[PDB]
């Protein structure tokens, strides 16, 4: 479930090619990033890494936080997590994003929608377009290169 | 030429000349506008007048 | 008036660092990014801490308090000397205290900018706006509410 | 069909006046530009200069491109183009823009929308407002000052 688990080994791995080396769960941020992007951080509820997020409110004792969600409550896209501080890096929906996002368990040009758990699914209140086919990282974990450019 | 890009000195000279023309027009007429019709004027403060207004 | 006070005979009692920010003169936003886009436009009326609309008539177009489908941005600051207002475009998310229609707004409520540019509780919203606090009474008619405004909805 | 006039001028310009000297097709960029504006570039399919653009995908051998378009497929606005590299400068629809754009062959304050060819026409889902009347650069080419500030609800 973690993004960059710490696990030792007894053997070193060998790099054989310089292609398809970015299809890993540890690839944080966006593939194409602007120096004028607006980046926020929030306390993390659950594990919203590489998912669409919404604002969640408690009783009122603690500050508001973000959790995986979509639909009409979609606030932004979570692109990074700091585990030590529990801090989720969020790109607001008013700013366009290009990167690898979690896909529901799809071809370039297909229109995508954020479901109730923050995962991308085939169609649409949000502009999400797949730029590649689904890549399987785990039996349940699928990612896809998608471009998010606001609400439709 | 293909993209209309200048060295800094030349660009500065040209822009300064245009701005000085705007300043002379304001001093004579008391209005600021870039349209030959004189419309779409920039609203100014009171106690700011030219020789003509 | 953003800074209405001009003269006084005593100092106001402000010796507690907690709850000093909910004032009408606290311009800007609570959290601000260096890459926020800010424009200045001539204004008529008083659009401070309100949603604004463009008005075109001879003088260049100006901005004034308004909402609905004519919303163009939010006025977060003004300069009374030059009569120019600082506006955050609607394509840029904002977080801060804004004028509320009344004292009925509570936390987690979705909001709409009305004709006067005031936020009121909502199906009828063309923008995303969520109240983060309860409405506070600054004056007999002035209420402030902490709101995050983030983009526009897809449908009514 | 070109950012710069295709035919060379015959005279030395007598630039002594300063009013209405910007109503030209070579006026790239915007009239009011922020230093925080997000700017992208894409391969150009056709000539999408000063037109709304959409993402066009091929078979998959080569990367996606941008082509003139609008409606529900609008992605951004092409404000500039480099001819040597075929590179179109794009301002995303999530970033507001103010400048001269191609108009379909209209008074200030009229609501506008983008058509299938990426041209602005009088009215749906794009917030575009005209700030002036159409100017005629060529017998078939018209430009209008516009303010685009995102997508509209419904």
């Amino acid at each position: 479930l973690m993004k960059n688990p710490q696990q030792d080994s007894g053997l070193l791995s060998n790099s054989i090619d310089f292609r398809d080396q970015n299809l890993i769960f540890s690839n944080s941020g966006g593939v194409c990033t602007s120096s004028k992007d607006k980046i926020e951080n929030y306390p993390a509820k659950g594990y919203p890494y590489k998912r669409g997020v919404k604002l969640s409110f408690g009783d009122g004792t603690t500050e508001l936080e973000v959790e995986a969600g979509g639909g009409d409550d979609l606030y932004g896209v979570c692109s990074d997590i700091d585990e030590f501080s529990g801090m989720a890096t969020v790109i607001p929906i008013t700013n366009n994003f290009t990167g690898y996002l979690t896909l529901k368990k799809v071809n370039p040009g297909d229109k995508l929608n954020f479901n109730q758990h923050g995962e991308l699914e085939k169609v649409k209140s949000v502009n999400a377009i797949a730029l590649s086919k689904a890549h399987k990282l785990t039996e349940d974990l699928f990612i896809v290169l998608a471009s998010v450019f606001g609400n439709r | 030429i293909n993209n209309n890009l200048l060295p800094f000195a030349q660009a500065y000279k040209l822009a300064s000349s245009e701005i000085i023309k705007l300043i002379n027009h304001f001093v004579l007429t008391g209005t600021v506008s870039i349209q030959k019709d004189g419309k779409n004027q920039k609203r100014l403060l009171p106690n700011m007048y030219g020789l003509l207004n | 008036m953003k800074n209405p006070q001009h003269d006084a005979s005593l100092l106001s009692n402000s010796n507690e660092f907690r709850d000093k920010n909910v004032e009408f003169f606290a311009s800007g936003g609570t959290r601000t990014s260096k890459f926020d886009k800010l424009e200045n436009h001539p204004f008529l009326g008083y659009p401070y801490k309100r949603g604004v609309k463009r008005v075109i008539q001879h003088y260049e177009p100006h901005v004034e308090a308004g909402g609905g489908e004519d919303l163009y941005g939010i006025c977060i600051d003004i300069d009374e000397f030059s009569k120019t207002a600082t506006i955050v475009p609607i394509t840029n998310n904002f977080e801060g205290y804004l004028v509320a229609k009344d004292s009925t707004v509570k936390v987690k409520d979705k909001l709409i900018f009305n004709k006067d540019g005031a936020l009121e509780k909502v199906n009828k919203a063309t923008i995303n706006a969520t109240a983060l606090t309860d409405a506070k009474q600054i004056s007999n008619e002035v209420y402030l509410v902490k709101v995050a405004v983030f983009g526009n909805k897809a449908m009514s």
